């Protein structure tokens, strides 16, 4: 009866079902957990918001077209405006979180295409000016739930001031490595003939027990079309990709007034 | 402990199908030859000794070339040639950097070795007595020299090494000095949060490791006063990571670096040579 | 306080180490560590996959 | 400060900082004072209603002359750097009247308090370095 | 050594000292506590924000003058914009809280006056029109940290629309009972010759285990000058009254999008 | 021997007032 | 007459000392001494002060 294709995930007041899964990945074989006393750093009693924040948040959907080059998000950036998770994140200097990432993309038995879904620790990307190095604005690095897109062309700006964004070049994974090697990162593939969803469970990953969520993204989420969307009756068809992410084992330290980041 | 031996196996005609899988799961292919061919028994005595992290990193790599001179300096520019300062990093060179960047995080002690070479600038200005070098490690916050003979070189607290030209390359060990529980080779973030309506400039700020890293400064001088003969020196700095741990593997650098970040150069992003045909042996 | 350990074999065999320094950072290379767990990268799946069974049932 | 001078021989510090305040008005002066520590990453507090959202103590002036406010160790990094540094910024200490200082007639209406700083027993330093607070001509 | 006059209260990252207290009141002799399984109602796992929210918040100070008739606040209304307590309150349908109320008012050995400090369950007050009954706007009932003031005169409005506020008449406690009987409510007195502070610890009080904090104030806080402020060198002198309140044993149910109440 | 660990503690409502002292003592 | 002692830990561990000289002044650095009594400077008071009690009663 039980199947690698059929899964239920419940966190807080939220449940996901899938009937065409392909198992689930636990990044580096490690389930998320709370911070042990023997690895702790800040000494204030932490906030552990539990079900208020540790629940599935669904981002705005994106459209997969035959011409799409791919999509990226950063975490916890993508969830910074999500209910009580966002409030706990911005009221505290420090936060840590694992995640359940659920990527959703259904089609038909007559569609074809394959998405690589990669969870990348410290997903540092190239800037878009050759007048400077490491020259990216906070606003362009932290787009929130809209994330960003890859391009198949690199056109760095004439003026340094116009190039303060990522050069998200697909085949170099936006960071000077070949995209074919992205499989060293925790991943699944959504191959439309096989599966309609990817599930990645991510532990907290950092060189520290806990860090400034508003300064630092622990994970990149990359969705690359490895094989282009094709549908014989309409080559210009679009199918949605929906990203749903639950924080897990969230813990916050250093309560004060709320952080309100710059928007320009 | 050895790499895997091959068991004696014959054929199959079975509902067991180890040749098929589904890499959509995020699992790599797992099948081995005994799953898909008839195999003999082969005892494997070979080991993965030379691909342990300690073996992979167990080399002193050149990370920079510094220049210092000793001559009678009469201008500000010539006074600045009597000593040099260098922000300590592995990003001036590419080879050790690329090996470290197979990993997101690392923890290691460091062996530092120096190779010091001299030449005469000219032949008509007599000779030069054997030179002593001071290499002073200036941790962040300690005062940096503005002249080759200022008070900072008394080095009461900073570690200095005094090296006599022609002696064995000088060498010392550095502990794991990171302020985190590991070194970060990559940092997807900023040193501060820019806040709503603040007057602080957001137009000329940087991103990533360069905004947070500071391993201090190496200051080098010739301790000797000037001879009639100008001597020019190179100091090659070598790093060997030892007692190594690493976490979170990454694809290696595929295209040239163009600075301390992950940025790439428009004329150098075509690493593959096109094959004549998909059917080219 | 001499440590006697097996050498790496050559063409055809113990060696002695004494630490001279009070800081472990001063020590020579760590001893060969043959530890490995490729499955954390090659098979980081929640539900066990038996090679002989279908990957998707 | 004595703590500041010791820290300038080190590169890294960790632990809790103790701020002790001595009220030096007349015995007839009363008052309540809010002392606040706001961990970093938000608007620096310039009003009591922002300051009181952080770590704080309400000090009632009285027979016990002195009040201790703690800046508990609340940091991303395990150590902060003994330099001005955005990455290892420590946050904001502020002070507001909770009520006001009240005096009767024949009493000074202006007065002082003294602020002291010391390290807690959780405090340690590392990476010995030369200080920028002593030099000589050459 | 230990004295009824000298007290320290620590909640979360916040500490109060007083050197001229008069013991402390525990309303109805009951310390606040979490909601037991045998008395529970909503079945979702509650949020218990602990140190993020259960900490001292200091309101704007008010000025005690010889002509002051008194001050009122409602709880949790007075704390609705206070740090993470306010965020937890408005992100949830349901909340319960106890409180430590610390009222601060120092003067000199030459000043005189006495404040009654009363914690009133269900502090329902009269409206200011005789054209209607029970005719108070949400905005006027819920002033937040500024609270309101009592008057010694009742002047109900000509027009019903102009009288949608409390008739906070001091000697009738704004509700048709004699102020002299307010001592049946948990209280202390700040008598300037004796003490400079009042401390009241309040359990959650309601006919329910948990309720809608945005709809319903569980407690009124009333400060009445029982004996007028007097100071011989300057009869027009003013001394501050400062109110500092810590939520305690806070528990929230029914997480959703944030409540944003009407402001007009 | 290590620098001091931090114990798990909750709030107080107490006649114990460790926040107040008198530095006139020389402590 | 070799002394074997614990090293200061590094990134990831005994060391050996022999004294070569007849004068203790010739010896390397004294072993780490973690002794401390801050109270002789931070609390040099005649009468014990209990933190939870009033400083002045
Ligand atoms: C007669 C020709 C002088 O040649 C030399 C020298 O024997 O002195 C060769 C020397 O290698 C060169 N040094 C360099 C670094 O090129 C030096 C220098 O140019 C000049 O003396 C001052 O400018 O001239
Ligand atoms: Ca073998
Ligand atoms: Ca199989
Ligand atoms: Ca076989
Ligand atoms: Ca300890
Ligand atoms: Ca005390
Ligand atoms: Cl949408
Ligand atoms: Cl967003
Ligand atoms: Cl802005
Ligand atoms: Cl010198
Ligand atoms: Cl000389
Ligand atoms: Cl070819
Ligand atoms: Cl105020
Ligand atoms: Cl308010
Ligand atoms: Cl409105």
């Amino acid at each position: 009866g039980y199947s690698d294709r059929v899964r239920q995930i419940t966190l807080g007041n939220s449940t996901i079902t899938t009937q065409e899964a392909a198992n689930a990945v636990v990044a580096y074989g490690e389930w998320p957990s709370y911070l042990d006393d023997k690895e702790a750093n800040p000494i204030d009693a932490p906030t552990e918001p539990d079900v208020s924040s540790n629940r599935f948040y669904t981002l705005d959907s994106v459209q997969w077209k035959s011409t799409s080059r791919g999509w990226w998000w950063k975490l916890p950036d993508a969830l910074k405006d999500m209910g009580m998770f966002g409030q706990n994140m911005y009221y505290h200097y420090l936060g840590r979180s694992g995640y359940t990432v659920h990527v959703q993309c259904n089609a038909s038995k007559f569609h074809q295409g394959a998405l690589g879904v990669f969870a990348i620790p410290e997903y540092v990307m190239a800037c878009n000016t050759e007048a400077k190095t490491s020259y990216v604005s906070y606003v362009n690095a932290n787009p929130g739930e809209k994330g960003g897109v890859f391009d198949n062309a690199y056109n760095p700006s004439a003026e340094a001031s116009e190039g303060r964004k990522f050069a998200a070049l697909d085949y170099l994974l936006g960071c000077g490595v070949l995209a074919g090697n992205a499989f060293v990162y925790p991943h699944q593939i959504i191959n439309l003939r096989t599966n309609n969803s990817a599930t990645l469970v991510l532990p907290y990953v950092n060189s520290l027990a806990i860090d400034c969520m508003a300064k630092h993204n622990n994970w990149g989420l990359v969705i690359l079309p490895l094989c282009k969307l094709d549908y014989a009756p309409n080559s210009s068809t679009e199918i949605p990709i929906t990203v749903t992410i639950a924080p897990m084992f969230t813990e916050f330290n250093g309560l004060r007034n709320i952080t309100v980041p710059a928007t320009q | 402990p050895t790499a895997q031996s091959t068991p004696l196996t014959s054929g199959v005609n079975s509902q067991e199908v180890p040749a098929l899988t589904a890499v959509e799961t995020g699992a790599s292919g797992q099948a081995v030859p005994s799953d898909v061919i008839e195999t003999r028994h082969v005892v494997n005595y070979k080991t993965r000794s030379e691909s342990t992290l300690e073996s992979f990193f167990g080399r002193s790599a050149c990370v920079t070339i510094l220049e210092v001179e000793n001559f009678n300096a009469t201008t500000d520019a010539d006074r600045k040639k009597q000593f040099t300062t260098w922000a300590i990093t592995y990003t001036d060179t590419v080879q050790l950097r690329r090996k470290l960047e197979f990993f997101t995080y690392s923890r290691f002690d460091l062996e530092m070795t120096f190779v010091i070479t001299e030449r005469y600038y000219a032949s008509n200005t007599g000779h030069a007595r054997n030179q002593v070098y001071q290499l002073m490690y200036i941790p962040p916050g300690a005062p940096r020299p503005t002249a080759w003979d200022d008070y900072t070189w008394q080095s009461s607290s900073n570690p200095s090494v005094f090296y006599t030209y022609g002696s064995a390359p000088p060498r010392m060990s550095i502990p794991y000095v990171g302020i985190a529980n590991a070194y970060s080779h990559f940092y997807d973030g900023f040193a501060r949060v820019p806040l709503k309506d603040e007057t602080v400039d957001s137009g000329d700020t940087y991103y990533g490791l360069v905004t947070i890293n500071d391993f201090g400064t190496l200051a080098v001088r010739v301790v000797n006063e000037y001879n009639p003969a100008r001597i020019t020196s190179k100091i090659r700095v070598y790093m060997k990571p030892k007692h190594v741990r690493c976490w979170c593997p990454r694809p290696p650098r595929a295209v040239p670096y163009r600075g301390e970040g992950v940025d790439f150069k428009q004329d150098s992003i075509t690493p593959l040579t096109a094959v004549e045909n998909i059917n080219t042996f | 306080g001499a440590q006697v350990s097996s050498q790496k074999v050559g063409a055809h065999v113990n060696y002695t180490t004494i630490n001279y320094y009070k800081d472990s950072a001063s020590n020579a290379a760590s001893k060969l560590d043959f530890s490995q767990d490729p499955s954390k990268f090659t098979e980081p799946v929640k539900d066990i996959m038996i090679k002989t069974a279908p990957a998707l049932n | 400060t004595m703590l500041g001078e010791i820290l300038n021989y080190y590169t890294h510090w960790t632990g809790s900082l103790r701020f002790t305040f001595l009220f030096c008005g007349s015995m007839m002066a009363t008052g309540k004072i809010l002392l606040s520590y706001s961990p970093p990453g938000a608007k620096p507090p310039t009003t009591r209603k922002d300051a009181m959202l952080g770590t704080h103590i309400i000090w009632d002036l009285g027979l016990q002359s002195s009040c201790t406010m703690l800046a508990p160790w609340i940091s991303n990094t395990v150590y902060r750097r003994c330099i001005k540094d955005d990455f290892t910024e420590g946050g904001y200490i502020t002070c507001f009247y909770q009520t006001r200082i009240v005096v009767p007639s024949g009493t000074p209406t202006s007065m002082f308090m003294l602020a002291f700083v010391s390290a807690c027993p959780d405090f340690s330093v590392r990476l010995l370095r030369d200080t920028n607070h002593i030099s000589q001509r050459t």
